[PDB]
């Protein structure tokens, strides 16, 4: 829909202090301005500047173009699970692959969730990245500091949710199961999945996941889902 | 397939020579099908787009 | 007449899931039955095939 | 309260399980690639007798 407590602030002077917040209320006010953003910017993207002034997260555009979930304010996106401490994001690593599709011309930071986890790509001050989005280039319209919202691109809709831990039969009967139901998959990322005795040429392929907070991802396609509120305090 | 970079125009020899033996590459699906291709966004000034 | 029972939420936009009906049906209402109002609830459903 | 549908809970096999995140992207695999070329075309080693 649109905002869900305020606006975006307007961000008068070049580079402002982010306070420490303990509440839910104010944490929940501070990614609604897009200041999550700037903080992991500033923390390993060594970024100068915020990004969506007066956008909110209502205005974050999607690559599949059809997001039912951006309807549905209050769920929450992966960034935002890692801001409230639900999961931990990993660094960029060089070895990992990018699924192509979208123009990464005029962004200055995306992110994609993994097979093992979380990880996200940005730029530098006064540089984004080119139609294929390889490198970071030089853009004029980066140098006031002031991004639009429309710069930020999420990969894939995915919400989370907190989770209740399992023992370890039920996710090794999940893995068995799922690695039986698809027999052609037989790595993911340099992650060994199945027994193929040689690998071939990457390909993309769609398929649901679920994380438990496990190292790797569980891949299902035939699943029944069910939405319940039970009118829990945290909401 | 032919090779062209973007702005500048054709690539010269080496670039489309490692691109096509090699497999380190990055193109299309048709490309990384039938040849392979590393598509991890390395530090790269410039790159010889196929298609 | 909406027949599209596909909130951008089902698996039918994928190459191995095959053809299928978009089909819907009706639910009940209550704390046991999911909601909170004595009114029924729309619930959709999607059957394909597989080899 | 926040506008959402809640908590969402999924069942696999008869398993109740409650994920973390739940999101349907895309991701890089492989394929199993069955090169035969030919394993056995035609030898076999016979004779034949009158009687
Ligand atoms: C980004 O950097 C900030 C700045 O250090 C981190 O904030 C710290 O978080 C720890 C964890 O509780 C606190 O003990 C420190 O007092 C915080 N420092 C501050 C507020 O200046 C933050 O954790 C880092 N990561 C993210 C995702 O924001
Ligand atoms: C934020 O604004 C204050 C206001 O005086 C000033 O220090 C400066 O413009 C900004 N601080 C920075 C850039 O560190």
């Amino acid at each position: 829909s649109g905002p869900i407590i305020c606006a975006g602030p307007i961000h008068s002077n070049k580079s402002a202090n982010i306070p420490h917040l303990l509440g839910y209320s104010e944490k929940i006010c501070q990614i609604d301005r897009l200041i999550h953003v700037s903080s992991w910017l500033r923390n390993h993207s060594q970024f100068q500047g915020y990004v969506g002034q007066r956008g909110g997260r209502s205005q974050v555009s999607y690559y599949p173009a059809e997001n039912s979930y951006s309807r549905w304010s209050g769920l929450l996106s992966p960034c935002d699970a890692d801001w409230l401490g639900m999961l931990v994001v990993k660094k960029a690593k060089g070895s990992d692959m990018i699924v192509p599709g979208p123009s990464y011309k005029g962004k200055v930071f995306f992110e994609r969730p993994t097979f093992d986890g979380y990880v996200g790509w940005g730029c530098s001050s006064g540089k984004s990245r080119t139609e294929s989005g390889e490198l970071c280039s030089s853009d004029s319209g980066t140098s006031s500091g002031l991004l639009p919202s429309d710069r930020v691109l999420w990969i894939g809709d995915v919400a989370c949710q907190p989770m209740t831990p399992i023992p370890e039969e039920t996710f090794l009967e999940l893995k068995s199961f799922s690695q039986s139901e698809f027999p052609d998959i037989c790595k993911i990322d340099g992650v060994v999945f199945n027994q193929c005795e040689g690998e071939s040429l990457p390909q993309p392929f769609d398929v649901a996941w679920m994380d438990v907070g496990h190292s790797h991802k569980i891949i299902m396609r035939e699943h029944k889902t069910k939405w319940v509120q039970e009118s829990s305090s945290k909401d | 397939f032919v090779c062209y970079k973007a702005g500048t125009g054709p690539c010269s020899e080496s670039e489309e020579k490692t691109c096509k033996t090699s497999g380190s590459c990055r193109g299309d699906m048709q490309f990384c099908k039938v040849a392979g291709c590393e598509h991890g966004e390395e530090a790269s000034e410039a790159k010889c787009r196929c298609s | 007449s909406t027949s599209n029972s596909f909130s951008d939420d089902w698996a039918g936009k994928m190459d191995r899931a095959g053809l299928g009906f978009s089909g819907c049906s009706d639910g009940c209402g209550g704390a046991a039955c999911g909601c909170f109002n004595a009114a029924p609830s729309c619930i959709f459903w999607r059957k394909w095939v597989e080899n | 309260l926040v506008h959402k549908p809640g908590e969402v809970v999924v069942s696999y096999g008869g398993m109740r399980v409650r994920p973390k995140c739940y999101g349907f992207s895309r991701m890089m695999a492989t394929l199993e690639v069955n090169p035969p070329e030919q394993r056995t075309g035609q030898c076999t080693g016979c004779h034949l007798e009158c009687i």
